[PDB]
């Protein structure tokens, strides 16, 4: 589970283990696909999903997923976690926010992205309905067994901790975790690589002139542009991404009839919708003449219909056609 | 969302789109040069289809409409009894029926649509030819899709 830095995490930046990036507003159906920079899902071993590890310290906490909050203007909807990457069904919203309660702490994260949901059709809803055509949309799965792409998911660099640099009641004193790589000097000259178990230091004595770093790299992360690199190399680790968007059918929209009227080569339709409808036609003439006009105010329109004939596009309703001679 | 309208939305002389082959559907517009070598067993010999002649046609209720709303009653004087194919060679009358049952000399209505007042269409009722001169009534419910007619010219 990476831990990169929230841009306005509840007061202001921190370093959440949730740092939002790749904000993906980019599909249909209410949904967006999130990367946290913790990596939820199974334990930090084997089981379950459902449960939760974020960085806590140097260290995992795979724990439960108790009480997730992804929202933006309105709080969202989970639709599936894997790995670092969550699916969420959101509304609209200028912000994402994002947030888990581990407990002791609220422990959130935001970030700023621009969402909106158009549904594909002719209508510009808000809002999925519950009933309507099905039409072919762009969204993500449900599921994981999915290799549709990969991003690249190389080594960490190493990270800070101060934690590490105690005292040796006179010298400051670096420690390991668990016989991890701590690289290691100070501005005095001392130790100068670090490679090593817990070291002390001969020339410096402040804790804030020294080198409390960890290289870690046991477990690969998200290149995160909130990482910093790895110097030594670009280790292995091609990794998959979850949330392929999909050509999914969405329950999508439907605008309310038309109230068709006859008129000598003329249409006047008094018209009605629900939401703003892109209405157009094509008099088939090789004189084309079409229209287009979204409408969301109720407005009798009118149309000079040919010999041959015209259509007639209520939104993704499907097309009319009609005979005015 | 800033973009322009789609060809299925604007093309001019009446087409239809698809992401598949890239096709343009059903654009009408001219005229095709058709030519056709029928297999001459389906031919019938001249001397088996009744001689319909010594016949009259009549227009009984002239819709000047697209719907095949034209009718006209035809006394056949047929020699045998059997099919009879018919066509207006005239581009006037576009007709329903193909083909036409006869008994020994009956009659029987057919359908067609127009687009002069006064349709003066021949009909070849096999290898007989009619005027059926008459007049015709404009229609009063003009919403629905597209027309059987197509043959409006001077009229």
């Amino acid at each position: 589970p990476y831990i990169a830095d929230c841009p306005n995490c509840g007061h202001s930046r921190c370093d959440s283990p949730i740092a939002i990036e790749e904000v993906r507003g980019d599909a249909h159906a209410g949904v967006i696909r999130i990367q946290t920079s913790a990596m939820f899902g199974l334990k930090t071993d084997g089981v379950d999903l459902a449960y939760m590890s974020f960085m806590n310290g140097k260290t995992q906490k795979s724990i439960k997923i108790d009480n997730l909050h992804v929202r933006t203007s309105a709080p969202c909807s989970l639709v599936s976690h894997h790995g670092y990457y969550i699916l969420a069904q959101c509304p609209p919203g200028d912000t994402v926010t994002v947030g888990f309660h581990d407990g002791p702490n609220r422990h959130t994260c935001t970030v700023a992205h621009k969402v909106e949901f158009r549904p594909v059709g002719r209508e510009k809803y808000r809002h999925p309905p519950e009933h309507g055509v099905e039409l072919p949309c762009n969204r993500y799965t449900h599921k994981r067994a999915d290799q549709g792409h990969y991003v690249e998911m190389h080594q960490p660099g190493l990270v800070a901790d101060h934690s590490l640099l105690s005292i040796h009641s006179a010298k400051v004193k670096i420690t390991v975790p668990s016989g991890a790589q701590v690289k290691y000097y100070c501005k005095c000259p001392d130790v100068r690589e670090g490679i090593t178990s817990s070291d002390h230091t001969t020339t410096c004595t402040d804790v804030k002139q020294c080198r409390a770093y960890l290289i870690d790299n046991k477990k690969w992360v998200y290149n995160s542009g909130r990482l910093p690199r790895g110097e030594g190399d670009t280790f292995k680790g091609k990794l998959h991404v979850p949330f392929v968007p999909v050509k999914a059918k969405c329950i999508a929209t439907l605008a309310p009839e038309p109230l068709v009227e006859h008129k000598h080569r003329t249409l006047i339709l008094h018209l009605h919708p629900d939401h703003p409808t892109l209405l157009t036609t094509r008099s088939l003439g090789s004189d084309a003449n079409p229209t287009r006009q979204w409408i969301e105010r109720p407005t009798t329109v009118n149309f000079t219909v040919t010999g041959e004939g015209l259509e007639y596009t209520w939104g993704n309703h499907p097309p009319k056609r009609v005979w005015a001679q | 969302r800033d973009k322009g309208a789609p060809l299925n939305d604007v093309a001019p002389f009446g087409c239809s789109i698809a992401l598949e082959p890239l096709r343009a559907e059903n654009c009408a517009v001219g005229s095709i040069p058709i030519s056709i070598d029928i297999p001459d067993a389906a031919f019938t010999r001249i001397s088996e289809t009744p001689t319909v002649s010594d016949l009259e046609c009549k227009i009984t209720e002239c819709t000047y409409a697209s719907d095949f709303g034209g009718i006209a009653t035809v006394a056949y004087k047929s020699s045998k009894a059997g099919n009879c194919p018919i066509h207006s060679p005239s581009g006037v009358a576009v007709i329903k029926e193909n083909d036409v049952t006869l008994a020994e000399s009956g009659s029987f209505t057919f359908h067609f649509s127009t687009a002069n007042i006064h349709p003066a269409f021949k009909l070849q009722v096999c290898t007989s030819a009619v005027t059926c001169k008459g007049d015709c009534k404009p229609p009063k419910d003009h919403i629905v899709d597209y027309p059987a007619q197509h043959t409006e010219s001077f009229t």
